[PDB]
């Protein structure tokens, strides 16, 4: 009679549908997702340090836009930029706003150091309606507009030595006037001019004499530069006109910073990465979520769905 | 697929056995039963951990970036800003698409393998004492118990007990 | 006596070599290129619209040259630009070319609205003889030349507000003159300028008295630049003097257009992916043909052959 | 290769057989004959058209990209859209040379498997009726016509039938 | 691993064979021997060398690139800079990890192959005059002395001349 | 009796742990390298021509910085620049010094071809105390420091044809003067301008009456900048005041040429692959070395090891 011995191998009942180098379609007896494709829809607050900017840009921070005041010296692994915020104090432009709202995001800090420039032959601390705080006309809180003193107007010539052991970050400006009416009003004669210089670079800048189109209901407009200063070197500002000084440099730092748009609500809670869709689950080596993603995350791949075969292939019964 | 068992000589698996991956089962003077291989299961099982080791919780920190949407026109940096993302995004996805089916495939292959070398190594230890069905079974040639059979699955089976017996009837007309 | 029984498996007379992991040549019984290395030559009209500029860059036909008058309001996919085109309008350069012929590619339209500045102060209609239309001095065709009215010239200031779902581009410019046989004859004065601004955006430009060397015997330029518009935006032309003004704005569109440079003819046919050496078929996962490609392409590498086994190993008897 | 079937213990291929990837010949009674297995060819081909499949005919759709010749020198930005196309085509000429080594030396496996698991089966078909020469034939110990070699290739030989034949052959003197 | 020789039914490696990657130990008459197979050690070997001609003394000219490191803060155009270099080392650092892992795997698993061919040509070599005790070794059932022994391990062994013998031993009681 | 025959393979009594797909850790026979991480630390002077910049830049020996003469029409493969480099010449600044620097590099030659410019109405050759030559005021060797004649300056206007098989890159400048004490002393008026035009193209800039930080005890500045002619085409020059002409073109070429920062000290010795921490071996795939490579070299990954298994399984006794 003897005996019979089968050798086998399990099945179920519930086979999962995989990719092969030789089939499209074979069923295996378990998978495992290897892209992630939700989020929960909030961006953690943990653990990296969200600054959200709420109704503010980084640059709106970064000048000192009145409703921007609550910014001030404040740090961020990442900079939440709202697409609500909106600016509200003098109009503006940066040539290149690309490049300065990326080295400050980078940069990761808003820490701002006052200096004292020897600003003598102008009246400083020029403020307008379109620019109010606290219920009273003012003006970026970190940029000083400079003007006449007794219808006169001498040539400045203000140095400032860099000391630290950092980079120094100047914001500064010129204003372009809308006709004659702020031309002969602030500066007290038909012409100005800026030049913004170091051991190494020189930037000079003309004023415009022109009506723009109005912007919160003024026609005039500031440009918007920017300087580094390293240790040993020197700012130098020569200006017969039209400045639009700094009260002192920010701090530039190096290390892991960014910026984001996101409208994505903050929640209490704790996740590696995060994405403009909120934060997401880093377990998976693939994400469909979002390219543009900070911290530890999944890499950004075209798959809705990459199924790992976990278990061997189902042959049922 | 590449060994031949899964899929092949083993006409299907087994939705009965749920303590394990691989095993055998038997018919005898005592009945007929099933026990799991728990060797074999945890080869096959431990082979998957490690390619799950090396794809699950192993993400790369990064920072700050490029920016990847835009809402104004601009041209030449623009272009070359959106083809570099571009490019490292289709250059992932391959990655991606070439890792999941090639490790597919080999996971497929090593667990077809791992039923091989149990089907191998319990016909290697019958010596003369059973002869290959084709189909993953053996005809033994003499009485086999279910602490016989517990032998087999154990590898205490010693065939020299059994062998007169098996050769009688292996080779009786 | 018995029988015997040979497993075995085919053999061919005329093999093909391939690469492996472990052996530079292994000949197998069959193999397929995967690497397309061959054009037809010519670039098929069909699937994607094409539109051959013949003698006429993009930026000419966009400028409006008069021989690219054939071009107003086109349409493309893929506009093909010939090296024997040539320029037979106004002199003139275009700073950040490379991006105007970029951005306007890739809007892949001509589409131009005329639009109605109030031009008084000034005669419109500026030509020349360096710009024959119809046997006649002319100008670009979407640009307006803005000379003096009776030795005199007032600060122009007109405005024009984007009421529209999509970003205008405004091609405008200004004229450098010669010396002052050019600076006091179409404008009236020794000085001149432009500042063309948004909401968002200023540019200014300086004129340039000077001589060139001869282009088409001319020696003044003009200076091309842009600007877009966006919806809810206003467009402002602030100019004393040289304005090269736009006769309305080009609609920007986004899709799949692009450019490309080539001297292959267009054919009648159809293939979905088009290089400067031709269309090519897209069978193939791979092409070294160009890596310049529009449409659904094999991918460029640089291998001429890849020969991917389709049969066994070859074992000849 | 890695099976030992294809170019190891089978001495050559075939160029006769037409018909089929894999097969049998024969010699009997009847002459020496030869035909082609369908299930192993048709294997081994639906793989390679798996293959095929997944690189034939799967191409990607791109537009405006960056420019890639250039008229004018310019440096910074030149460089760097001339550096990124470069490193673009780099990893894609390294994604098709390994892509092609890798599936080759699979494609060989795969077809050694073929053949292997053929050669298998029709082992432990032949029972105890039959001996392998080491070299893919079987020494098979009984008068086995035409009829009874189809029945092996159509998997309906019956091994009891001719056992005691065999037996008697096999274990002579 | 994949076949089931190398850490499976061969216990384990011999350090005294130091002539040879594959080989033959046995006992017999007159005494115990070890020899090199040289065959399948050079087929061994062969394989890796094509691996190794595949990836060592093959690298690619580079010249004029992009900057790498910086001194100045600049912003949108380095960081594009920096993106792009950080994209392409993350891609090579991928092909060159991904690479070595496969890479491996196929040499664990084609010296698995190597010794295993080895063992079915030896097994099918003996016909009916030896048994597979399971562990790599063979019970030769008939006298074998120093030559039959070389003859087995050149491939001259005449299995005819010992059958009587080892039929006689086998299949005794 | 009978005989026992067992098949077996070799073991190792040294083992190498490697990774593979599904273990980290698994023990082999043998294993190499495949990660380059040593150099010996220095820049093997073969096979490629490298030229040490010593205390020069690049841009220093293009100008002609005193210090930089023996540089004068050398090519090199690779230009090594130093840490310890530094100017001492007159202090200016190039907007772009890295476009500059990188065209010049590749191009890979400081042949210069001194041309006759037709200048009169002014003095050329001006010097200065902060370019020493041999022991005597002096300039850039490849720029003239053109300056009055008698207090008088009339608007220049000098051309000059590329008739060349090749691109001529000219260096050309403009004075930024201190104050009037440099603007009514060298050019004999209250204003200066510059246009450097072809047929495709113009520069055209302003000088800057302005102190600047003293930079080695100088206070003004010059500005560098750069046009390059293609062969049929002519560069014109229109000056008013200010000029710092160049004496001629640098040949433009096309090849393999580079540059490098590094301070290895270069060694007798023969490597293809060169890094800044010195040549590299280059018979392993990859290298962690630097991400800056030259030559035929490793590619750069981040693991500072990748053992690649030379034999079977090691399986100990
Ligand atoms: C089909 O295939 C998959 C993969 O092989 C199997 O799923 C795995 O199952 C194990 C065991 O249940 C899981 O292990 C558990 O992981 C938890 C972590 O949760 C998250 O993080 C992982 C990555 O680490 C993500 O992949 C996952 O999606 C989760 O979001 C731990 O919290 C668990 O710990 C608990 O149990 C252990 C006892 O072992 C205790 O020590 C702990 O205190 C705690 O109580 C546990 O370690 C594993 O996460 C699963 N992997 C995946 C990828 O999902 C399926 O089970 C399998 N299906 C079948 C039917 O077999
Ligand atoms: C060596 O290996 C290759 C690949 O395995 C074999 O070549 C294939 O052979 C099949 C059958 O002959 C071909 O199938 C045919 O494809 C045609 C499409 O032509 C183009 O497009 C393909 C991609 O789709 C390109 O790869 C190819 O280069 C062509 O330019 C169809 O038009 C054919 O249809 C005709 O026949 C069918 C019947 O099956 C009818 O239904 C139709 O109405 C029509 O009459 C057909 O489908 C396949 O294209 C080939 N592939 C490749 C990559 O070339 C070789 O045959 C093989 N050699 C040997 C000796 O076996
Ligand atoms: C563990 O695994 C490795 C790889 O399989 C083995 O190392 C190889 O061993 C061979 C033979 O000893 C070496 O071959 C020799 O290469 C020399 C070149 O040296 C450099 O260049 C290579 C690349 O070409 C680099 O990889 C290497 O690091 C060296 O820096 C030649 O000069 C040698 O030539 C000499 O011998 C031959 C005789 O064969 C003569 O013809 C010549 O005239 C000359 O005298 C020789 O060709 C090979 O370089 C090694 N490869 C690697 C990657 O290191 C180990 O041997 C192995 N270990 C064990 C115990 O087996
Ligand atoms: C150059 O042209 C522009 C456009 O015509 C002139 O600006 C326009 O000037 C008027 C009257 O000065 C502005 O009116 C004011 O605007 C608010 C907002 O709607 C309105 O409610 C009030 O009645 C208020 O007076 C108008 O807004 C403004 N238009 C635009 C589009 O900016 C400009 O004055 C001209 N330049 C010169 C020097 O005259
Ligand atoms: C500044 O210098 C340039 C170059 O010397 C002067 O331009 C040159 O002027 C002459 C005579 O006015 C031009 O001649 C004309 O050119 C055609 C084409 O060959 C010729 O056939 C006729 O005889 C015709 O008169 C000449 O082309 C032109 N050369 C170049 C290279 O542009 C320019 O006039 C000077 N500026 C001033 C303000 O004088
Ligand atoms: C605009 O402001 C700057 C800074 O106050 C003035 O430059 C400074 O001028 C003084 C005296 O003219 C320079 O002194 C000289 O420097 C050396 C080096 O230390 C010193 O040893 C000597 O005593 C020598 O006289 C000083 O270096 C310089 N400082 C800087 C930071 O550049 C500049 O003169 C002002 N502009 C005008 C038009 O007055
Ligand atoms: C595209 O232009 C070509 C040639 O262009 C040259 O034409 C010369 C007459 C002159 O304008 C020169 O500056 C320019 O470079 C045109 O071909 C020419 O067509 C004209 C008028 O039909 C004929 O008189 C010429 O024989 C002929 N020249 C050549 C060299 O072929 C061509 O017509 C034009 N194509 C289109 C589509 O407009
Ligand atoms: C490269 O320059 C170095 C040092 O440069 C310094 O030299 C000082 C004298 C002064 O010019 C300072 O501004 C500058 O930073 C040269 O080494 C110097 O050589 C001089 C003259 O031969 C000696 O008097 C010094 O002792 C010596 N100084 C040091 C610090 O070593 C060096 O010669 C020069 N190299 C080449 C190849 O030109
Ligand atoms: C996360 O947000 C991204 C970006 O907004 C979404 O991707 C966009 O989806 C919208 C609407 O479906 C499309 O109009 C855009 O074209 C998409 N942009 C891109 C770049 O793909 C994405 O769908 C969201 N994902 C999740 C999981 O919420
Ligand atoms: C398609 O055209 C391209 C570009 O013109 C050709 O590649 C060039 O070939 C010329 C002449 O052989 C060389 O001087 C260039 O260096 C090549 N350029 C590049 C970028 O490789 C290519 O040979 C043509 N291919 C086909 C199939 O016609
Ligand atoms: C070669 O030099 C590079 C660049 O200087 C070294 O990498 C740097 O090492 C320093 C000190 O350890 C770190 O502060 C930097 O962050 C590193 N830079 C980068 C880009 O990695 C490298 O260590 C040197 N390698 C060898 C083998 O000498
Ligand atoms: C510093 C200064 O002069 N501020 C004045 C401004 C400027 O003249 C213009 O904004 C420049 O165009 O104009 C005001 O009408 C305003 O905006 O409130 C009054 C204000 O005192
Ligand atoms: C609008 C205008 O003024 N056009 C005139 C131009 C310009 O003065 C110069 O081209 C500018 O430098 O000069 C002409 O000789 C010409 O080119 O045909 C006469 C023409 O009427
Ligand atoms: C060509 C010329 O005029 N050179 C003179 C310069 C320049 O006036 C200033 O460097 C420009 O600011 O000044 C000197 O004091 C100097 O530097 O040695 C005297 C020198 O003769
Ligand atoms: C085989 O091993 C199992 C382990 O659970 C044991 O319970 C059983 O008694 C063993 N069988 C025999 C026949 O010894
Ligand atoms: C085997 O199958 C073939 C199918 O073509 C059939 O023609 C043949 O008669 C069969 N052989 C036997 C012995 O039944
Ligand atoms: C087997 O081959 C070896 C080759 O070295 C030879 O020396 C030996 O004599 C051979 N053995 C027999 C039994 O012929």
């Amino acid at each position: 009679p003897g005996a019979t011995l089968c050798l086998g191998h399990h099945a179920v009942p519930n086979g999962t549908i995989v990719k092969t180098i030789t089939n499209d379609q074979i069923e295996v007896t378990n998978a495992t997702e290897l892209v992630q494709s939700s989020s929960t829809g909030e961006i953690c607050d943990s653990p990296h340090q969200i600054l959200d900017g709420e109704n503010c840009t980084l640059i709106d921070a970064l000048l000192g836009d009145p409703q921007c005041d609550g910014f001030q010296n404040k740090k961020w692994d990442l900079f939440v930029e709202r697409s609500k915020a909106y600016s509200n104090c003098y109009p503006y432009d940066v040539p290149d706003y690309a490049s300065l709202r990326s080295l400050v995001a980078s940069s990761g800090t808003l820490e701002f150091n006052n200096e004292s420039f020897n600003w003598t032959g102008v009246t400083q601390n020029g403020t307008s309606s379109a620019c109010i705080r606290r219920s009273n006309n003012s003006f970026f809180s970190r940029l000083n507009w400079l003007t006449h003193l007794k219808f006169k107007y001498p040539a400045l010539n203000v140095t400032m030595p860099n000391n630290e052991k950092f980079d120094k970050l100047y914001i500064w400006g010129v204003h372009h006037p809308v006709t004659d009416n702020d031309q002969i009003f602030p500066y007290a004669q038909a012409s100005g001019r800026i030049t913004v210089s170091t051991k190494r670079s020189q930037q000079t800048v003309i004023p415009n004499i022109g009506s723009r189109p109005r912007v919160r209901n003024i026609p005039s407009r500031i440009s918007i530069y920017w300087t580094i200063v390293k240790p040993g070197d020197i700012l130098l500002i020569n200006s017969t006109g039209n400045l639009i000084a700094p009260r002192g440099y920010f701090k530039i730092r190096s290390g892991k910073s960014s910026i984001m748009r996101s409208d994505a609500p903050i929640g209490k809670c704790n996740s590696e990465c995060i994405t403009p869709n909120g934060s997401i689950p880093n377990d998976k080596p693939f994400q469909n979520v979002n390219r543009i993603t900070y911290g530890a995350c999944p890499r950004y791949v075209k798959q809705n769905t990459l199924k790992l075969a976990t278990g061997m292939r189902n042959v049922p019964e | 697929g590449i060994f031949g068992a899964i899929a092949g000589f083993i006409e299907n698996g087994w939705e009965g056995m749920v303590d394990g991956w691989y095993g055998f089962r038997h018919q005898n003077s005592e009945g007929i039963g099933q026990a799991a291989d728990l060797k074999s299961t945890q080869a096959a099982i431990d082979q998957i951990n490690g390619k799950l080791n090396r794809l699950i919780g192993k993400t790369n920190e990064k920072f700050h970036q490029i920016e990847k949407e835009f809402s104004e026109v601009e041209g030449r940096i623009q272009d070359l800003e959106k083809y570099v993302e571009d490019t490292k995004i289709d250059l992932w996805s391959y990655n991606a698409e070439l890792l999941v089916a090639l490790e597919n495939q080999h996971t497929i292959d090593l667990t077809d393998s791992e039923m091989n070398k149990l089907f191998e190594k319990t016909k290697k230890q019958l010596r003369e004492n059973a002869e290959d069905m084709g189909n993953g079974c053996f005809k033994i040639y003499h009485k086999c118990d279910n602490a016989c059979i517990g032998s087999i699955r154990n590898g205490t089976y010693d065939h020299d007990v059994y062998r007169d017996e098996a050769l009688n009837n292996r080779f009786q007309i």
